[PDB]
């Protein structure tokens, strides 16, 4: 049950490389939480400030980090919200 | 002439994998940039034109942290140590501080500060009483980070409430 | 007209307004500050960090 | 007749259009900028990575 | 009409009151003092820590 569950995430929800409205549709509130989260980060990269940060200095780690506390505060308060 | 794309990749079109990231380092190269790096971290930041091979890498990173680490007393710790906020500073208009590190951080705003002892009460008080070593200077570089994000958070919520 | 809102509308060049209000408000001589401008050209990298770290320490020397 | 079409089938010669650009379209003399080719151009390589970088900072800190 | 008052109340321009007293009170002409200014004040900052040390030297040593 874990390797299915894990598998299936990883292909579905958050290899591809695009995220849309009908990819959320699929799944459940976790399920649909985690993929605006995975189309925020995407439109955060695409901010102009963070595509700039990129194009001068590339350094995804820097940029990892703040999408990583990012991604942990919020699911935090999803989590406590749906609770 | 429209021609919807419907064909966008992150990975393709806004973070493209260069040549230092997603390069794990075999053990020699470990080694060299364990020897010959000051900082490491200044490893991950390529900008302009990508070096052909680690020593180039190495060397470019070294003259990177001696240039911010020689940049840090005029930098912008230096500047911001005299009032964030009663000098109204906006740090959205702001390029990125790749090497700033909170170090020349030491907020002394003048104005807000009244009657000064320079003579601590007790030995107690006195500085930080964190035991542990660096202490004073991640405290400072958290600091400056929690400084900068809070006046500009400040700076959001007015551009925000101006809008609505 | 009005020089601070002018100022303040291009604060990039707040050298070009100065450079007027030396040659019309004070009485100093276009040629001076030309040939001035045209000597100080070698801007040397290192020379423009000592006058960061320079006017940094003037400005919280002010007082 | 048309600058960025010129500019874009020749980049070699990005000087060359730069130079012509100053020299009707701005003020500047032609002599001035004949003697400035002469006599400036000296340092080479060594600081030609420093400019490099040095370009690629004025870009991270145009705003 | 009263020179220690209005050095008192603008301290910041005792250079300038300075100048003034200089010129007028001790007989130096007011040329030298301009062109002194306009020429070798250059070294700025790293030796103004050796200068400020220089200054409390020289208060150390005055007798």
């Amino acid at each position: 049950l874990w390797r299915l569950a894990d598998k299936v995430a990883d292909e579905a929800m958050l290899r591809p490389h695009k995220v849309s409205l009908q990819d959320s549709h699929a799944f459940g509130a976790l399920g649909k939480m985690v993929m605006q989260f995975k189309s925020f980060t995407i439109k955060s990269l695409n901010s102009k400030f963070l595509r700039t940060f990129y194009d001068g200095y590339k350094n995804n780690r820097a940029i990892d980090a703040a999408l990583s506390i990012i991604t942990s505060m919020g699911l935090a308060g999803g989590f406590y919200a749906m609770a | 002439a429209g021609r919807l794309d419907n064909g966008f990749d992150v990975f393709k079109d806004t973070i493209t994998p260069t040549r230092w990231n997603s390069h794990i380092w075999t053990p020699e190269e470990l080694e060299k940039i364990r020897t010959e790096v000051k900082n490491p971290a200044y490893i991950n930041v390529v900008t302009g034109g990508s070096p052909e091979n680690l020593d180039d890498l190495i060397k470019l990173a070294n003259e990177n942290f001696e240039n911010d680490s020689r940049a840090a007393e005029a930098g912008l710790g230096a500047k911001l140590s005299a009032g964030i906020i009663g000098a109204g500073v906006d740090p959205l208009s702001y390029v990125p501080m790749v090497g700033v590190t909170g170090k020349g951080f030491k907020l002394i705003n003048k104005a807000l500060v009244v009657g000064a002892e320079s003579a601590a009460l007790n030995v107690a008080s006195e500085g930080l009483r964190t035991s542990v070593a660096g202490g004073d200077a991640d405290y400072a570089g958290a600091a400056l980070g929690g400084f900068v994000f809070g006046a500009g958070m400040s700076a959001i919520s007015d551009a925000v409430a101006a809008g609505l | 007209a009005d020089p601070q809102l002018i100022a303040a509308l291009y604060p990039d060049q707040a050298e070009l307004f100065l450079t007027m209000d030396m040659m019309d408000k004070q009485g100093i001589d276009p040629q001076v500050i030309l040939d001035a401008d045209r000597l100080t050209v070698k801007r040397s990298k290192e020379q423009r960090f000592e006058d960061d770290k320079a006017f940094e320490s003037a400005l919280n020397a002010s007082k």
